[PDB]
């Protein structure tokens, strides 16, 4: 019994680090949205000039 | 009496006139009084 509850410790645990991980990964993309939204900006600024 | 003679208005279109371009040769502008450069823009 023992062996068998500390496994399933071990699965819960693993599924954490994995959401974490990709949750933080997911985070990078924003940083080339940002660029490339507000190189659009400057572009509509030249359009207007 | 209380008007007098003004100064008559070609003499000031003359000392404008030229005071003008002078002003566009102060600032190496057009004697259109445009800029000369370009004027490019960018982010």
């Amino acid at each position: 019994q023992f062996g068998s509850t500390l496994l399933s410790l071990l699965e819960r645990k693993d599924s954490l680090s994995f959401d974490a991980y990709q949750m933080i990964q997911s985070g990078d993309l924003y940083r080339f949205s940002i660029d490339l939204q507000q190189q659009d900006i400057d572009i509509n600024k030249a359009s207007l000039e | 009496d209380i008007f007098m003679y003004p100064m008559n208005n070609e003499l000031r279109g003359l000392w404008d006139r030229i005071e003008n371009r002078i002003y566009n040769l102060r600032h190496n502008l057009t004697l259109d009084g445009k800029e000369i450069n370009m004027d490019l823009y960018d982010s």
